[PDB]
């Protein structure tokens, strides 16, 4: 009955049943406790629920404003001993042990999704040792891609990478003057930098001849009826260069390109493998 | 396609016995049915039985120790569903 009076607000109620299910909720700016008047008596609210649904594992968590610690709430019951978020994506990590990542994912992750319709955001799970293994991982290619996106020595790239949020993917817009706080000079590392984007435009154009060098279709698929280049590209990419070679490879051989479905795999190809063979034919 | 049970009779000495023994065989035949041990020929349930007390492979003790069986297993059905449901909910 809160809810309509805004005493108390259902921030999010995630439902698998029989399995796991999980309800937050916030107080709507009334200074009260959501959990304890929604739950009742040791749960004899939401038990109740789930006595009506038949067996399901319900558990009452709290809310905030801000969706960090939404997501720090949508993630109970558990402990948390550190979080990792990113301020430009909505996203969230923590991390667990196994036996912990075990009750906290669930079977078919019926508490994780729980936690993913509550927050509204991707999550992951990894242990603390996988954590800190990563971390240094992470140090590691954040300075080689300090060193390769900016073009600078990879002693201070390291220092730098490891303050530095997004450490070198399209980093310029981020502020980069926390770098020259360190020591050392940079004067020709913004000559060196404008020649790494003159590297990511020649990796694009490197894109590009794999789009059109390696290995481009014939005018065969190209003209076939029903199907376009991109159509073409992905039926020719599972090995094939030939109507025979078309015909000779199959569902799950053109199931590695993405690009390619199996009704592109159906029959013939789905249209171009037979227009390349009645092309005899008017 | 058989006229005479006197085999059986040799088989099993008491006749009311077998009665009963082939009776209990064609009720588990027809409901909560069980594949022949003989290939019939389009025949009724009644001389199937029969058919397989004429092999000898039947009496009162093999069915009597099968059921037992088969009761086992209904009951190891039984306890493998009261150890699923403890992890169901916990």
């Amino acid at each position: 009955p809160e809810i309509g009076e805004e005493v108390i607000e259902i921030k999010a109620a995630a439902r698998d049943p029989g399995s796991r299910a999980k309800i937050a909720v916030k107080t709507n700016d009334k200074r009260i406790d959501p959990v304890g008047a929604c739950v009742g008596m040791r749960g004899a609210r939401v038990q109740a629920v789930s006595t009506e649904l038949g067996g399901e594992r319900i558990d009452i968590v709290l809310w905030d404003d801000n969706p960090a610690q939404f997501v720090i709430n949508a993630m109970a019951p558990a402990d948390v001993a550190s979080i990792v978020v990113d301020e430009d994506k909505h996203t969230m990590d923590i991390a667990v042990e196994a036996g912990n990542l075990a009750q906290a994912i669930g079977r078919n992750g019926q508490n994780v999704r729980l936690a993913s319709q509550l927050s509204g955001w991707e999550l992951n799970v990894m242990t603390v040792d996988d954590l800190q293994a990563k971390h240094q991982a992470e140090a590691h290619a954040a300075i080689d891609t300090f060193t390769k996106y900016l073009d600078i020595d990879e002693d201070f790239a390291t220092v730098l990478v490891e303050e530095g949020f997004s450490t070198l993917e399209e980093l310029a817009y981020v502020p980069m003057k926390e770098l020259l706080e360190i020591e050392g000079l940079d004067e020709p590392t913004v000559e060196a930098l404008r020649e790494r984007a003159k590297n990511a435009l020649a990796t694009i154009a490197q894109a590009q001849e794999e789009s059109l060098g390696d290995n481009k279709p014939a005018d065969d698929l190209l003209n076939l009826e029903g199907v376009d280049r991109d159509l073409a590209f992905k039926l020719a990419a599972r090995g094939v260069c030939t109507l025979e070679d078309l015909a000779e490879q199959g569902i799950d051989d053109l199931a590695d390109i993405e690009g390619l479905t199996d009704e592109k795999a159906g029959a013939l190809i789905m249209a171009a493998r037979n227009i390349c063979w009645f092309g005899d034919e008017a | 396609a058989r006229v005479t049970v006197q085999d059986a009779v040799e088989k099993i000495g008491n006749r009311f016995d077998l009665v009963l023994v082939a009776a209990r065989r064609a009720r588990q035949m027809q409901v909560g049915g069980k594949d022949p041990l003989v290939p019939e020929e389009n025949d009724k349930t009644t001389v199937i039985a029969l058919r397989e007390i004429e092999e000898g492979l039947i009496n009162n003790q093999i069915l009597d120790v099968r059921e037992r069986q088969e009761q086992q297993e209904q009951e190891a059905a039984e306890l493998q569903a009261v150890t699923a449901i403890a992890e169901g909910r916990r």
